[PDB]
């Protein structure tokens, strides 16, 4: 379990399953010591909108 | 017809930066583009070589070779494919004055 | 062609089949070596979301 990753259990159409949740940077991240933006999330994996 | 435009589109800013470096005409140009309706559906892409150099043309300022029709499909990397229902075009293409 | 293309095997609706995944540059790439702002994909072929 690499840093950024975690066990989640979920309750699909039949059955419990224990599939995993991973993260990862997307961009180096100093690209500016007095950089001021938000640090957008973008989430993936066919979520739904809730 | 979105697709193989856009993909022709990519190819003709790829290849002109590839052979003539100091142009960038295509790059920065908005740039309308009318392709007239009728060709069928599932031959629609068939068209597609033709825009690449239409464009070309357009971003060199040669007038294209006078009555000189083309066809066919193009991928990004350029690499020709197959078309079919040559027949039809052969003989639509005869009387137009097309010559080669 | 060494640039940008690798051999793809697919399980197509009938038998396999090869398919070759394309990609190329879409810009030139240093107009200002020191900015900030990601270059981002254009993904084709029709793709379904997933």
């Amino acid at each position: 379990t690499p840093p950024g990753v975690v066990m989640g259990l979920a309750w699909t159409a039949m059955g419990g399953s224990t599939l995993f949740v991973e993260t990862s940077l997307r961009r180096p991240q100093d690209k500016d010591a007095k950089g001021d933006k938000d640090g957008s999330l973008e989430v993936t994996g066919q979520l739904g909108e809730v | 017809m979105k697709e193989s435009a856009r993909i022709a589109y990519t190819f003709a800013r790829a290849f002109l930066m590839q052979h003539a470096p100091a142009n960038d005409y295509l790059v920065t140009s908005h740039i309308h583009l009318h392709v007239p309706e009728g060709a069928t559906p599932k031959d629609g892409p068939s068209a597609g070589c033709t825009i690449v150099t239409a464009l070309l043309s357009l971003a060199m300022g040669r007038p294209v070779r006078q009555n000189l029709a083309m066809t066919g499909e193009v991928s990004l990397t350029g690499k020709i494919l197959p078309v079919g229902g040559i027949k039809e075009k052969t003989i639509a293409a005869k009387r137009a004055g097309v010559t080669c």
